[PDB]
């Protein structure tokens, strides 16, 4: 039951910092050097620090070395990050992770085991906006055969993430919610399409639900047919 | 010391 | 300064195919080297310690082996469970990662079906057209989707994702945007998207003009 709860992940402007925490249980963490592992979007896993058992030793890679700080309280079981002169490229989801632990630990050089579920740090000079749904219009050119495509453009959105529910009662093929994308602006955008029976097109009515929880915004749209 | 060596006690 | 690199990159296998991933160090890191299991969503697992010794609980299926700056990751009956994303992880000097190997399921080419949207009415009185064109449902994943505007090829204003592969069906959705102004949406009347795909003779087009719907 060796379990690793990172927090304090959320939105930091540029320039700023950020604290993140991680708490363990199932093992004892004064025993146990712990690494922070970060992966930025679109780039892979990278290893950001590593601090000993007992605090004494830091180390640091380079990318962050001077702006992060690892720290630990044993007595609280609990991981620190320090995270300061944060950049765009610092944006990433960071994991609290374990270094390898064996109750025969004769080994020359040590790697990680356990991780933890990982928090999101979004960095942007971006204020919080709910989004704005469009509707994508069935027609002729987005239907083939029995089947037709519809949507809603939730767009121009911060921070992540937004939830799209279709109603029920929409005969669906199927549900594709595209991963949002990160437009020039600093703000998100995404489209959810939906394949429905051609059929259904001049009487079914098709209502998308956008619910952005940091704004506090919960916006339904219906989605009408066109000549086209 | 090695970043590498045993970080546990 | 050790580069971890892995090959293939994305690998196409069936349930009970036997698949072998190999990662590759800058130099010699002995037995120094990790496998890590990553399915999306989900934090990563270690699976192979010290180069071909298997973790605890991990399924006698999976195995290891390499010495230097060659390694293997083999797994030699392929299950749902194992078709994820696997890393090698070198810790001898510092901890690095290789870029990933995805493991996908195998199926026969599917072409997409591609559908076109025009901007609404609504985001054009808001001063900016987002066009959608839609790839449902094709495999490969490999796609190329351009954009015309009065037939001149566009570059710089659109952006493009795809979903993760479907357990039903093993296809991929792929969907592009072409963002412009309302300024230049209404200098020009022609909007289509090309789309290129193995499971297409042709490049296939979809068009629409300003005005008609």
């Amino acid at each position: 039951q060796v379990q690793l709860v990172e927090s304090g992940g959320g939105v930091v402007q540029p320039g700023r910092s950020l604290r993140l925490s991680c708490a363990a249980s199932g093992f004892t963490f004064s025993n146990s050097g712990m690494h922070w592992v970060r992966q930025v979007p679109g780039k892979g896993l990278e290893w950001v620090a590593i601090i000993w058992y007992d605090g004494s030793n830091k180390y640091y890679a380079d990318s962050v070395k001077g702006r992060f700080s690892v720290s630990r309280d044993n007595s609280e079981n609990t991981l620190y990050l320090q995270m300061s002169n944060l950049r765009a490229e610092d944006t990433a989801v960071y994991y609290c992770v374990r270094a390898y632990f064996d109750s025969e630990n004769l080994y020359d050089y040590y790697g990680m085991d356990v991780w933890g579920q990982g928090t999101t740090v979004t960095v942007s000079s971006a204020s919080t906006k709910g989004p704005s749904v469009f509707p994508l219009a069935p027609s002729s050119k987005s239907t083939s055969g029995g089947t037709a495509a519809l949507g809603c453009l939730v767009k121009d959105y911060f921070p992540e993430p937004v939830t799209v529910s279709w109603n029920s009662g929409a005969l669906t093929s199927g549900v594709h919610t595209f991963p949002a994308v990160l437009q020039s602006s600093g703000l998100y955008s995404l489209s959810s399409v939906v394949t429905v029976p051609s059929s259904s097109l001049g009487t079914q009515t098709y209502i998308c639900n956008v619910n952005h929880k940091p704004s506090n915004t919960k916006v339904d749209k219906k989605v009408e047919p066109k000549s086209c | 010391v090695d970043p590498n060596a045993n970080p546990n006690v | 300064d050790i580069q971890m690199t892995q090959s293939p990159s994305t690998l196409s296998a069936s349930v009970g195919d036997r698949v072998t991933i190999t990662c590759r160090a800058s130099q010699s890191i002995s037995r120094w080297l990790a496998w890590f299991q990553k399915k999306p969503g989900k934090a990563p697992k270690l699976l192979i310690y010290t180069a071909s010794n298997l973790e605890s609980g991990v399924p006698s299926r999976f195995s290891g082996s390499g010495s230097g700056t060659e390694f293997t990751l083999t797994i030699s009956s392929l299950q749902p469970d194992d078709f994820a994303t696997y890393y090698c992880q070198q810790y001898y000097n510092y901890w690095t990662f290789g870029q990933g190997t995805k493991v996908e399921v195998k199926r026969t080419v599917a072409a997409p079906s591609v559908f076109i949207f025009p901007p609404s009415d609504e985001q054009l009185k808001s001063g900016t057209a987002s066009v959608v064109c839609l790839l449902n449902n094709f495999y490969p994943r490999e796609a190329k989707v351009q954009w015309k505007v009065d037939n001149a090829l566009q570059s710089g204003n659109s952006q493009e994702s795809v979903t993760e592969q479907d357990s039903k069906d093993s296809t991929y959705s792929l969907s592009s945007t072409l963002t412009l102004s309302k300024a230049d949406y209404e200098k020009h009347k022609v909007y289509a998207c090309e789309v290129t795909h193995q499971g297409l003779s042709s490049p296939v087009t979809k068009s629409f003009n300003r005005g008609e719907c």
